Protein backbone atom coordinates (compact mmCIF):
# COMPACT_ATOMS: atom_id res chain seq x y z
CA UNK A 1 0.00 0.00 0.00
CA UNK A 2 1.28 3.42 -0.86
CA UNK A 3 1.67 6.25 1.57
CA UNK A 4 -1.02 8.96 1.48
CA UNK A 5 1.19 11.20 -0.72
CA UNK A 6 -0.13 14.41 0.84
CA UNK A 7 3.07 16.44 1.00
CA UNK A 8 2.70 19.98 -0.35
CA UNK A 9 6.09 21.57 -1.03
CA UNK B 1 16.98 -8.23 1.72
CA UNK B 2 13.68 -7.26 0.10
CA UNK B 3 12.27 -3.84 -0.71
CA UNK B 4 8.98 -2.18 -1.54
CA UNK B 5 9.45 0.92 -3.66
CA UNK B 6 7.14 3.43 -5.33
CA UNK B 7 8.01 5.85 -8.12
CA UNK B 8 5.97 8.98 -8.74
CA UNK B 9 6.29 11.28 -11.71
CA UNK B 10 4.12 14.23 -12.69
CA UNK B 11 4.72 16.16 -15.88
CA UNK B 12 3.26 19.57 -16.62
CA UNK B 13 2.26 20.22 -20.22
CA UNK B 14 1.17 23.86 -20.76
CA UNK B 15 -1.87 24.10 -23.03
CA UNK B 16 -2.25 20.32 -23.20
CA UNK B 17 -4.20 19.70 -20.01
CA UNK B 18 -3.66 18.80 -16.36
CA UNK B 19 -0.16 17.57 -15.63
CA UNK B 20 -0.11 13.81 -16.09
CA UNK B 21 0.65 11.68 -13.02
CA UNK B 22 2.19 8.23 -13.12
CA UNK B 23 2.85 5.91 -10.20
CA UNK B 24 4.56 2.56 -10.60
CA UNK B 25 5.01 -0.01 -7.86
CA UNK B 26 8.02 -2.29 -7.39
CA UNK B 27 8.66 -5.26 -5.12
CA UNK B 28 12.35 -5.94 -5.50
CA UNK B 29 13.12 -5.86 -9.23
CA UNK B 30 9.56 -6.65 -10.32
CA UNK B 31 6.94 -4.06 -11.23
CA UNK B 32 3.69 -5.18 -9.62
CA UNK B 33 1.34 -2.18 -9.81
CA UNK B 34 0.80 0.92 -11.94
CA UNK B 35 -1.38 4.03 -12.09
CA UNK B 36 -1.73 6.47 -14.98
CA UNK B 37 -3.79 9.67 -14.73
CA UNK B 38 -4.16 9.66 -18.53
CA UNK B 39 -5.80 6.23 -18.72
CA UNK B 40 -9.49 6.42 -19.76
CA UNK B 41 -10.54 5.28 -16.28
CA UNK B 42 -7.67 6.05 -13.84
CA UNK B 43 -7.16 3.02 -11.60
CA UNK B 44 -4.34 1.41 -9.71
CA UNK B 45 -3.86 -1.85 -11.63
CA UNK B 46 -1.94 -5.10 -11.10
CA UNK B 47 0.92 -5.70 -13.54
CA UNK B 48 1.89 -9.10 -12.21
CA UNK B 49 -0.25 -12.24 -11.91
CA UNK B 50 0.32 -12.70 -8.16
CA UNK B 51 -1.52 -9.47 -7.38
CA UNK B 52 -4.69 -10.67 -9.08
CA UNK B 53 -5.63 -12.28 -5.77
CA UNK B 54 -6.21 -8.86 -4.17
CA UNK B 55 -9.80 -7.69 -3.77
CA UNK B 56 -11.53 -4.63 -5.26
CA UNK B 57 -11.51 -2.81 -1.92
CA UNK B 58 -7.73 -3.10 -2.09
CA UNK B 59 -7.44 -1.53 -5.53
CA UNK B 60 -10.12 1.06 -4.90
CA UNK B 61 -8.22 2.31 -1.87
CA UNK B 62 -5.00 2.74 -3.84
CA UNK B 63 -6.91 4.53 -6.59
CA UNK B 64 -8.17 7.03 -4.04
CA UNK B 65 -4.69 7.60 -2.66
CA UNK B 66 -3.32 8.02 -6.19
CA UNK B 67 -5.98 10.51 -7.32
CA UNK B 68 -5.18 12.59 -4.24
CA UNK B 69 -1.45 12.29 -4.82
CA UNK B 70 -1.98 13.34 -8.43
CA UNK B 71 -3.63 16.56 -7.32
CA UNK B 72 -0.98 17.35 -4.70
CA UNK B 73 1.79 16.81 -7.25
CA UNK B 74 -0.04 19.23 -9.54
CA UNK B 75 -0.10 21.75 -6.70
CA UNK B 76 3.60 21.14 -6.16
CA UNK B 77 4.41 21.85 -9.80
CA UNK B 78 2.51 25.12 -9.46
CA UNK B 79 4.14 26.09 -6.17
CA UNK B 80 7.52 25.30 -7.71
CA UNK B 81 6.87 27.91 -10.41
CA UNK B 82 6.52 30.54 -7.69
CA UNK B 83 9.63 29.31 -5.87
CA UNK B 84 11.78 29.49 -8.99
CA UNK B 85 10.10 32.42 -10.75
CA UNK B 86 9.27 30.34 -13.82
CA UNK B 87 6.54 31.00 -16.39
CA UNK B 88 3.42 28.87 -16.86
CA UNK B 89 4.56 28.21 -20.44
CA UNK B 90 7.37 25.69 -19.96
CA UNK B 91 7.03 22.03 -19.01
CA UNK B 92 8.33 20.74 -15.68
CA UNK B 93 8.80 17.53 -13.74
CA UNK B 94 8.14 16.57 -10.14
CA UNK B 95 9.16 13.15 -8.83
CA UNK B 96 9.02 11.17 -5.61
CA UNK B 97 10.92 8.04 -4.68
CA UNK B 98 10.11 6.19 -1.50
CA UNK B 99 9.98 2.75 0.07
CA UNK B 100 11.31 0.32 2.62
CA UNK B 101 14.07 -2.26 2.57
CA UNK B 102 13.67 -5.16 4.97
CA UNK B 103 16.53 -7.05 6.63
CA UNK B 104 17.01 -10.74 7.54
CA UNK B 105 14.82 -10.24 10.63
CA UNK B 106 11.94 -9.24 8.37
CA UNK B 107 12.06 -5.75 9.86
CA UNK B 108 12.84 -2.29 8.49
CA UNK B 109 16.44 -2.02 7.30
CA UNK B 110 16.21 1.26 5.40
CA UNK B 111 13.35 3.66 4.87
CA UNK B 112 13.75 6.29 2.17
CA UNK B 113 11.59 9.01 0.70
CA UNK B 114 12.89 11.70 -1.65
CA UNK B 115 11.62 14.23 -4.17
CA UNK B 116 13.02 15.99 -7.22
CA UNK B 117 12.12 19.02 -9.30
CA UNK B 118 13.17 18.88 -12.93
CA UNK B 119 15.49 15.96 -12.29
CA UNK B 120 17.43 17.49 -9.41
CA UNK B 121 17.28 16.62 -5.71
CA UNK B 122 14.61 18.72 -4.05
CA UNK B 123 14.10 17.35 -0.53
CA UNK B 124 14.69 13.98 1.11
CA UNK B 125 13.91 12.22 4.38
CA UNK B 126 17.23 11.46 6.09
CA UNK B 127 18.09 7.85 6.90
CA UNK B 128 17.16 8.49 10.55
CA UNK B 129 13.57 9.17 9.46
CA UNK B 130 13.39 12.12 11.86
CA UNK B 131 14.86 14.92 9.75
CA UNK B 132 14.97 16.24 6.18
CA UNK B 133 17.65 17.49 3.84
CA UNK B 134 16.83 20.47 1.63
CA UNK B 135 18.75 20.51 -1.65
CA UNK B 136 18.43 24.22 -2.32
CA UNK B 137 16.97 27.32 -0.68
CA UNK B 138 13.47 26.76 -2.07
CA UNK B 139 13.26 23.31 -0.47
CA UNK B 140 14.14 25.09 2.77
CA UNK B 141 10.71 26.67 2.71
CA UNK B 142 9.29 23.18 2.33
CA UNK B 143 11.50 21.93 5.16
CA UNK B 144 10.17 24.48 7.64
CA UNK B 145 6.59 23.57 6.75
CA UNK B 146 7.03 19.80 7.02
CA UNK B 147 8.91 20.04 10.30
CA UNK B 148 6.24 22.34 11.74
CA UNK B 149 3.64 19.88 10.47
CA UNK B 150 5.39 16.91 12.07
CA UNK B 151 5.58 15.24 8.67
CA UNK B 152 8.80 13.33 9.40
CA UNK B 153 7.13 11.39 12.19
CA UNK B 154 4.06 10.15 10.34
CA UNK B 155 6.26 9.35 7.36
CA UNK B 156 8.40 7.31 9.72
CA UNK B 157 5.20 5.65 10.97
CA UNK B 158 4.31 4.56 7.46
CA UNK B 159 7.77 3.33 6.51
CA UNK B 160 8.22 1.31 9.69
CA UNK B 161 4.65 0.03 9.74
CA UNK B 162 2.38 0.07 6.70
CA UNK B 163 5.26 -0.17 4.23
CA UNK B 164 6.98 -3.28 5.61
CA UNK B 165 3.76 -5.06 6.50
CA UNK B 166 2.67 -4.48 2.91
CA UNK B 167 5.98 -5.65 1.48
CA UNK B 168 5.75 -8.91 3.45
CA UNK B 169 2.18 -9.47 2.34
CA UNK B 170 3.32 -9.00 -1.25
CA UNK B 171 6.25 -11.37 -0.79
CA UNK B 172 3.77 -14.00 0.40
CA UNK B 173 1.42 -13.27 -2.51
CA UNK B 174 4.18 -13.87 -5.04
CA UNK B 175 6.28 -16.33 -3.07
CA UNK B 176 6.49 -18.77 -5.98
CA UNK B 177 8.46 -16.32 -8.15
CA UNK B 178 9.84 -13.54 -5.96
CA UNK B 179 11.88 -15.64 -3.51
CA UNK B 180 13.68 -17.83 -6.05
CA UNK B 181 16.64 -16.43 -7.97
CA UNK B 182 17.01 -17.30 -11.65
CA UNK B 183 20.69 -17.92 -12.30
CA UNK B 184 22.22 -16.32 -15.38
CA UNK B 185 23.00 -18.61 -18.29
CA UNK B 186 26.34 -17.30 -19.47
CA UNK B 187 28.49 -17.79 -22.56
CA UNK B 188 31.21 -16.05 -24.55
CA UNK B 189 31.02 -14.94 -28.17
CA UNK B 190 33.91 -14.07 -30.46
CA UNK B 191 34.01 -11.22 -32.97
CA UNK B 192 37.14 -10.54 -35.00
CA UNK B 193 37.80 -6.84 -35.51
CA UNK B 194 40.98 -7.25 -37.52
CA UNK B 195 43.74 -9.81 -38.02
CA UNK B 196 45.22 -8.54 -34.77
CA UNK B 197 42.31 -7.74 -32.45
CA UNK B 198 39.15 -9.57 -31.46
CA UNK B 199 36.21 -8.64 -29.24
CA UNK B 200 35.28 -11.25 -26.68
CA UNK B 201 31.74 -10.70 -25.43
CA UNK B 202 30.56 -12.23 -22.18
CA UNK B 203 26.80 -12.72 -22.04
CA UNK B 204 24.60 -13.13 -18.98
CA UNK B 205 20.99 -13.93 -19.81
CA UNK B 206 17.69 -14.58 -18.05
CA UNK B 207 18.77 -13.74 -14.52
CA UNK B 208 16.84 -12.32 -11.56
CA UNK B 209 17.14 -10.21 -9.54
CA UNK B 210 18.84 -7.36 -11.43
CA UNK B 211 22.10 -7.27 -9.46
CA UNK B 212 25.04 -8.99 -11.13
CA UNK B 213 28.82 -8.84 -11.45
CA UNK B 214 30.48 -9.25 -14.85
CA UNK B 215 34.24 -8.87 -14.79
CA UNK B 216 36.99 -9.77 -17.26
CA UNK B 217 40.23 -11.09 -15.81
CA UNK B 218 43.60 -11.48 -17.50
CA UNK B 219 44.92 -13.98 -14.99
CA UNK B 220 44.56 -12.13 -11.68
CA UNK B 221 43.99 -8.48 -12.59
CA UNK B 222 40.60 -7.55 -14.03
CA UNK B 223 40.48 -5.26 -17.08
CA UNK B 224 38.07 -2.52 -16.03
CA UNK B 225 39.76 0.15 -18.14
CA UNK B 226 39.33 -1.24 -21.66
CA UNK B 227 36.09 -3.22 -21.40
CA UNK B 228 32.57 -2.14 -22.37
CA UNK B 229 29.91 -2.79 -19.74
CA UNK B 230 26.41 -2.24 -21.07
CA UNK B 231 23.75 -1.34 -18.53
CA UNK B 232 21.65 -4.26 -17.38
CA UNK B 233 18.49 -4.44 -19.48
CA UNK B 234 15.09 -6.13 -19.05
CA UNK B 235 14.45 -9.38 -20.93
CA UNK B 236 10.79 -8.40 -21.02
CA UNK B 237 9.58 -11.50 -19.17
CA UNK B 238 10.75 -10.26 -15.77
CA UNK B 239 14.33 -11.45 -16.22
CA UNK B 240 17.43 -9.44 -17.19
CA UNK B 241 20.36 -9.44 -19.61
CA UNK B 242 23.84 -7.93 -19.60
CA UNK B 243 27.17 -8.34 -21.34
CA UNK B 244 30.78 -7.30 -20.93
CA UNK B 245 33.06 -6.96 -23.96
CA UNK B 246 36.86 -6.87 -24.02
CA UNK B 247 39.12 -6.24 -27.01
CA UNK B 248 42.10 -8.62 -26.98
CA UNK B 249 44.85 -9.79 -29.39
CA UNK B 250 44.47 -12.77 -31.72
CA UNK B 251 45.98 -15.84 -30.08
CA UNK B 252 45.62 -14.41 -26.59
CA UNK B 253 41.92 -15.17 -26.07
CA UNK B 254 42.62 -18.25 -23.94
CA UNK B 255 44.38 -15.97 -21.43
CA UNK B 256 41.24 -14.04 -20.49
CA UNK B 257 38.37 -15.37 -18.38
CA UNK B 258 34.98 -13.86 -17.66
CA UNK B 259 33.86 -13.99 -14.03
CA UNK B 260 30.10 -14.01 -13.44
CA UNK B 261 28.36 -14.00 -10.08
CA UNK B 262 24.71 -13.71 -9.18
CA UNK B 263 22.62 -14.26 -6.04
CA UNK B 264 21.32 -17.42 -7.70
CA UNK B 265 24.80 -18.83 -8.34
CA UNK B 266 26.20 -21.04 -5.57
CA UNK B 267 29.70 -20.07 -6.65
CA UNK B 268 31.09 -17.59 -9.21
CA UNK B 269 30.97 -18.61 -12.86
CA UNK B 270 34.16 -18.79 -14.92
CA UNK B 271 33.97 -18.71 -18.72
CA UNK B 272 36.38 -18.63 -21.64
CA UNK B 273 36.49 -18.96 -25.42
CA UNK B 274 38.03 -22.34 -26.16
CA UNK C 1 18.79 19.92 -16.66
CA UNK C 2 18.56 17.72 -19.76
CA UNK C 3 20.10 14.28 -20.17
CA UNK C 4 20.29 12.42 -23.51
CA UNK C 5 18.76 8.92 -23.85
CA UNK C 6 20.97 5.85 -24.07
CA UNK C 7 19.67 3.05 -26.27
CA UNK C 8 19.81 -0.71 -26.59
CA UNK C 9 17.95 -2.71 -29.24
CA UNK C 10 17.78 -6.45 -28.80
CA UNK C 11 15.70 -9.62 -28.75
CA UNK C 12 14.57 -11.53 -25.65
CA UNK C 13 15.78 -14.92 -26.77
CA UNK C 14 18.62 -15.69 -29.19
CA UNK C 15 17.42 -15.05 -32.77
CA UNK C 16 16.58 -17.98 -35.06
CA UNK C 17 14.74 -17.92 -38.39
CA UNK C 18 11.05 -18.72 -38.17
CA UNK C 19 11.16 -18.85 -34.38
CA UNK C 20 8.83 -16.37 -32.57
CA UNK C 21 10.70 -13.88 -30.40
CA UNK C 22 10.43 -10.45 -28.81
CA UNK C 23 12.11 -7.27 -30.03
CA UNK C 24 13.16 -4.82 -27.32
CA UNK C 25 14.15 -1.19 -27.41
CA UNK C 26 15.44 -0.13 -24.04
CA UNK C 27 15.93 3.62 -23.76
CA UNK C 28 17.17 5.05 -20.48
CA UNK C 29 19.04 7.70 -18.49
CA UNK C 30 17.15 10.56 -20.09
CA UNK C 31 15.39 13.72 -18.91
CA UNK C 32 12.80 15.25 -19.35
CA UNK C 33 10.32 12.33 -19.60
CA UNK C 34 8.84 13.50 -22.92
CA UNK C 35 10.14 11.02 -25.46
CA UNK C 36 9.10 9.27 -28.65
CA UNK C 37 10.08 5.64 -29.12
CA UNK C 38 9.11 3.83 -32.30
CA UNK C 39 10.10 0.34 -33.39
CA UNK C 40 10.97 0.10 -37.10
CA UNK C 41 10.76 -2.79 -39.55
CA UNK C 42 12.66 -2.34 -42.80
CA UNK C 43 12.46 1.40 -42.14
CA UNK C 44 8.76 1.54 -41.27
CA UNK C 45 6.95 1.91 -37.94
CA UNK C 46 5.33 -1.21 -36.49
CA UNK C 47 2.83 -1.62 -33.66
CA UNK C 48 4.64 -1.77 -30.33
CA UNK C 49 3.88 -1.79 -26.62
CA UNK C 50 5.49 0.59 -24.14
CA UNK C 51 6.23 0.11 -20.45
CA UNK C 52 4.96 2.38 -17.67
CA UNK C 53 7.14 5.43 -17.11
CA UNK C 54 9.60 4.90 -14.25
CA UNK C 55 13.04 6.14 -13.21
CA UNK C 56 16.37 5.38 -11.52
CA UNK C 57 18.10 6.51 -8.33
CA UNK C 58 19.63 9.40 -10.25
CA UNK C 59 16.16 10.58 -11.29
CA UNK C 60 16.70 9.74 -14.97
CA UNK C 61 13.86 7.93 -16.75
CA UNK C 62 13.72 4.58 -18.51
CA UNK C 63 11.25 2.89 -20.86
CA UNK C 64 10.86 -0.35 -22.79
CA UNK C 65 9.22 -0.55 -26.20
CA UNK C 66 8.67 -4.07 -27.47
CA UNK C 67 6.87 -6.16 -30.08
CA UNK C 68 6.35 -9.84 -30.83
CA UNK C 69 8.23 -10.69 -34.01
CA UNK C 70 9.73 -13.56 -36.00
CA UNK C 71 13.32 -13.16 -37.29
CA UNK C 72 13.74 -14.39 -40.85
CA UNK C 73 17.23 -13.33 -41.91
CA UNK C 74 15.52 -10.96 -44.34
CA UNK C 75 13.73 -8.19 -42.43
CA UNK C 76 15.84 -5.60 -40.65
CA UNK C 77 14.72 -3.93 -37.44
CA UNK C 78 15.76 -0.72 -35.71
CA UNK C 79 14.61 1.67 -32.98
CA UNK C 80 13.87 5.35 -33.56
CA UNK C 81 13.99 7.85 -30.72
CA UNK C 82 13.00 11.53 -30.71
CA UNK C 83 13.81 13.72 -27.71
CA UNK C 84 14.59 17.37 -26.98
CA UNK C 85 18.31 16.67 -26.51
CA UNK C 86 18.41 15.25 -30.04
CA UNK C 87 18.84 17.48 -33.09
CA UNK C 88 17.29 14.78 -35.25
CA UNK C 89 15.74 11.37 -34.50
CA UNK C 90 18.33 8.79 -33.52
CA UNK C 91 18.09 5.36 -35.07
CA UNK C 92 19.69 2.26 -33.59
CA UNK C 93 19.81 -0.91 -35.66
CA UNK C 94 18.95 -4.27 -34.18
CA UNK C 95 22.26 -6.13 -34.26
CA UNK C 96 22.06 -9.69 -32.89
CA UNK C 97 25.63 -9.38 -31.61
CA UNK C 98 24.60 -6.64 -29.20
Amino acid sequence: IPAYGVLTI
Amino acid sequence: SHSLRYFYTAVSRPGLGEPRFIAVGYVDDTQFTRFDSDAPNPRDEPRVPWMEQEGPEYWDRNTRIYKDTAQIFRANLNTALGYYNQSEAGSHTFQEMYGCYVGPDGRLLLGFMQFAYDGRDYIALNEDLRSWTAADTAAQITKRKWEAAGEAERQRNYLEGRCVEGLRRYLENGKDTLLRADPPKAHVTHHPISDREVTLRCWALGFYPEEISLTWQHEGEDQTQDMELVETRPSGDGTFQKWAALVVPSGEEQRYTCRVQHEGLQEPLTLRWE
Amino acid sequence: IQRPPKIQVYSRHPPEDGKPNYLNCYVYGFHPPQIEIDLLKNGEKIKSEQSDLSFSKDWSFYLLSHAEFTPNSKDQYSCRVKHVTLEQPRIVKWDRDL
